[PDB]
RNA sequence: GCUCGCCGGAAGACCAAGGGUUCCUGUCCAACGUUAAUCGGGGCAGGGUGAGUCGACCCCUAAGGCGAGGCCGAAAGGCGUAGUCGAUGGGAAACAGGUUAAUAUUCCUGUACUUGGUGUUACUGCGAAGGGGGGACGGAGAAGGCUAUGUUGGCCGGGCGACGGUUGUCCCGGUUUAAGCGUGUAGGCUGGUUUUCCAGGCAAAUCCGGAAAAUCAAGGCUGAGGCGUGAUGACGAGGCACUACGGUGCUGAAGCAACAAAUGCCCUGCUUCCAGGAAAAGCCUCUAAGCAUCAGGUAACAUCAAAUCGUACCCCAAACCGACACAGGUGGUCAGGUAGAGAAUACCAAGGCGCUUGAGAGAACUCGGGUGAAGGAACUAGGCAAAAUGGUGCCGUAACUUCGGGAGAAGGCACGCUGAUAUGUAGGUGAGGUCCCUCGCGGAUGGAGCUGAAAUCAGUCGAAGAUACCAGCUGGCUGCAACUGUUUAUUAAAAACACAGCACUGUGCAAACACGAAAGUGGACGUAUACGGUGUGACGCCUGCCCGGUGCCGGAAGGUUAAU
RNA sequence: AGGACCGAACCGACUAAUGUUGAAAAAUUAGCGGAUGACUUGUGGCUGGGGGUGAAAGGCCAAUCAAACCGGGAGAUAGCU
């Protein structure tokens, strides 16, 4: 049956990548609590 | 030109194999582990220039760097350059 | 011409076409066309706001000419074409200095046939010119309604506009709607009433033909649950409610026109 | 093995479904309750 | 290794996406593998991915994103002009053969092609975020010409055969060759050429558009395939010499023709139909500012450059999405034989597999199937399930009907094999020869050869000739819904939703209406024959009475009536 | 010609049986409907939570939907267990 994790590079660094985190006001603020919870992939890039 | 203290940089070791081996006894070729930002004519003018021989044409691959694992830690090697050396009639190294 | 199709499937029984062998069996003109993108009834925004617009064929604009303004010179009308953004056809014609127009055909308007736009043309059908030198009671379409404008009025096929007054710097003038409208006379106008009028006798006789025009379906609103329209639920069929749009204010009577701008201009309203 | 087991211990636990048991376990008890009634 | 079975429009082959070393070799069997494991997509180590031509990057753009200024908004921020990004689309160029354990249109051999830089030489008006052309583009249908490919004959090499026969109307195998370059054909489109003039293409124009003449009747554009060359080369069934028996080298015959033939190519064509079918660059042209014995343009030759990243391997799957080595999901490309209308179906080729627990026994019972005396719905909520029907041709076919249907109504008959008509016909294709020449990829004649239905008559076999697989059950009365469609992903596919059609109502354009603190945007580059809302729901005959209530529309006299 | 007819690919999902600690958190097998269109599909894009989208089922919006998911107010409140 087709699931839902129907996978793209390109979609996924389009939607959730870091240029597309850094293009607005929240996108950085979520870069804000991933790099000061400390983690050690801030977007999914590769 | 290119100046030479980038030229010696470039070339970083021979490459030890059995398809570098009939490469080199059977099609001239010789072939070496580059930097990995080297280009062709970076390749070609420090064959030339510190090896003194003749370079008919160079074809350079990347090579990719294998996850291995100590214990339960893993890690990938790196990444490094292979350059096939096609030289011409006359050469020994 | 209207033609009834012959019964063979279902789909085909009810169809009415409009055929019309003038009209050019080929490409048109092509630099007076240009992409018309399709929009889906959705604004920037991405929301639809106008309901049931989606899909049917793509189309090309035509850039017709409702200024003109090519004054004085005569123009040829070379052929009549198909245009899909309108309910008329289009006379492709030909000024006699080289250049091509699109213009709305007006009713009698054939291949081969001298038209002109300007204050000293001819009062014949095809001709643009200013309402002050228009006679009164001739029908009249492709109406200015701000000098220097463009046609807004009477437009759609079969569609003329009656030149009732010439009361000062206005005339007064009967919409195709019944409405009586002032406009001011330096406002162009073509004479003659615009051409397609079978236009309406045709009946598309299945709903894949109003796909493919670009209409998606319209579901009822006694169809839905309460959330969604306010007729909405009963247990079987259910009404008994004040008719209204899904927004809640009144269908079936209620007037909605607030302008107060252009109320001077209104001499009467329609009936 | 430990990790996949608490992972795979957790997979029903914000389930929907109300003619399965627990989310999974195929029953009746659709026509239990509605002859109840 | 020999047999046996399975897939073969896939369970073969090649990719995209996705994964990311799973690829190949050596080595180990702890755990992983639903068992054992010497094996493995497992552990460990080593190796492996070679590009001017393939793809990305790059040039150009669609939807859409972002957006200097800007308009707007308590702030954050919204929208958007110039612009700038964004492929799933447009834009230069390589093919055959060989090779590795593992890469190959990348390496090697042979033969090519493309675009830029620079230099020389000959001629020369060049020049744009500007004008024109072109790129540039729908659905369906129909043939015609081809090819891939296949079949048969010829040729060449080999065999004469475990059991009767098999020197022949016998058996097995091979019969392959590309890009590029040259020619220009079956088609398809268009009249061509010269001169003058002009309110158009924001300016200019020799270009485009337009208006006059004059002359010639042809020119041009495009185009599959074939043919020639590439190629006296490669490949080639097989033999020969050594053989770490794994193979390794050497040598190597014929290499043709006829017919059939695509869903591929001519074809972005042609015919037709309404529902009227991207853009921008490369490309070709025109000039403006400027530069004008310079620069630049064109042509030939030479020379240099073509960087960077991807390239392994799986890819209908044990490698991707499904927690699993999961009976599920996953886009494109190639598509042989026989029978067949066919990409169905049966059996097969190339190729790949036998599904990572086995050995027995042959109880009940469960699952998947086969058959069944007599009866034949008596079962049951209900013919649920099963059984039955099932092909092609011809005959024949009712009520009712919107004249289309109903209709494949219903119901029948024929069907294999052999021989003759006819040492294979009708038809298709069509050589050599002959005739003419505007002479060749020509047309006329001619029929050799190949292919080849279908029908009748005669005979013969079986219980049965649509023999397997595949492949309608039919009829009568009636409710609802006109019809095709849509819907509760995962218990409801329906009479429900939709629908064409009808009506009412709003709406005069800065439209009503909708999204939006606003700007703005959709409505629509539309204009009342249009658009929005609401109900009803093809079609036919029709749609009666009630305005007291609630709503809406209209009226303005009087009563009451806020801020002030 | 046709929202034409029969029928594969392709899309679907009418019936039955199995399965129901499944091979599978919706399938398999045998039949079944559409199959040139209101079709189907690939790649990208757009719409967002009282909001979207809806040929309308309260359906769908990442195995979640009469108001998603995550985090916070938050140790809500619980005369109830």
């Amino acid at each position: 049956m087709k699931r839902t994790f129907q996978p793209s590079v390109l979609k996924r660094n389009r939607s959730h990548g870091f240029r597309a985190r850094m293009a607005t006001k929240n996108g950085r603020q979520v870069l804000a609590r991933r790099r000061a919870k400390g983690r050690a992939r801030l977007t999914v890039s590769k | 030109m290119i100046r030479e203290e980038r030229l010696l940089k470039v070339l970083r070791a021979p490459h030890v194999s059995e398809k570098a081996s009939t490469a080199m006894e059977k099609s001239n070729t010789i072939v070496l582990k580059v930097a990995k930002d080297a280009t062709k004519a970076e390749i070609k003018a420090a064959v030339q220039k510190l090896f003194e021989v003749e370079v008919e044409v160079v074809n350079t691959l990347v090579v990719k760097g294998k996850v291995k694992r100590h214990g339960q830690r893993i890690g990938r090697r790196s990444d490094w350059k292979k350059a096939y050396v096609t030289l011409k009639e006359g050469q020994n190294l | 011409a209207v033609v009834k199709c012959k019964p063979t499937s279902p789909g085909r029984r009810h169809v009415v076409k409009v055929v019309n062998p003038e009209l050019h069996k080929g490409k048109p003109f092509a630099p007076l066309l240009e992409k018309n993108s399709k929009s889906g009834g959705r604004n920037n925004n991405g929301r639809i706001t106008t309901r049931h617009i989606g899909g049917g064929h793509k189309q090309a604009y035509r850039i017709v000419d409702f200024k003109r303004n090519k004054d004085g010179i005569p123009a040829v009308v070379e052929r009549l074409e198909y245009d899909p953004n309108r309910s008329a056809n289009i006379a492709l014609v030909l000024y006699k200095d080289g250049e091509r127009r699109y213009i709305l055909a007006p009713k009698g308007l054939k291949a081969g046939d001298q038209i002109q736009s300007g204050v000293d043309a001819a009062i014949k059908p095809g001709n643009t010119l200013p309402m002050r030198n228009i006679p009164v009671g001739s029908t009249v379409h492709n109406v200015e309604m701000k000098p220097g404008k463009g046609g807004q009025l009477a437009r759609s096929a079969g569609t003329y506009v009656q030149i009732v007054a010439r009361d000062g710097a206005y005339v007064t003038l009967r919409l195709r709607s019944g409405e009586m409208r002032k406009v001011e006379a330096d406002c162009r106008a073509t004479l003659g009433e615009v051409g397609n009028a079978e236009h309406m006798l045709r009946v598309l006789g299945k709903a894949g033909a109003a796909r493919w025009r670009g209409v998606r379906p319209t579901v009822r609103g006694t169809a839905m649950n309460p959330v969604d329209h306010p007729h909405g639920g009963g247990e079987g069929r259910n009404f008994g409610k004040h008719p209204v749009t899904p927004w809640g204010v009144q269908t079936k009577g209620k007037k909605t026109r607030s302008n107060k701008r252009t109320d001077k201009f209104i001499v009467r309203r329609r009936s | 093995m430990d990790i996949n087991w608490r992972h795979n211990q957790s997979t029903f636990y914000h389930f929907t479904s109300d003619h399965r048991i627990s989310g999974w376990k195929e029953t009746n008890a659709m026509y239990v309750a509605l002859n109840s009634q």
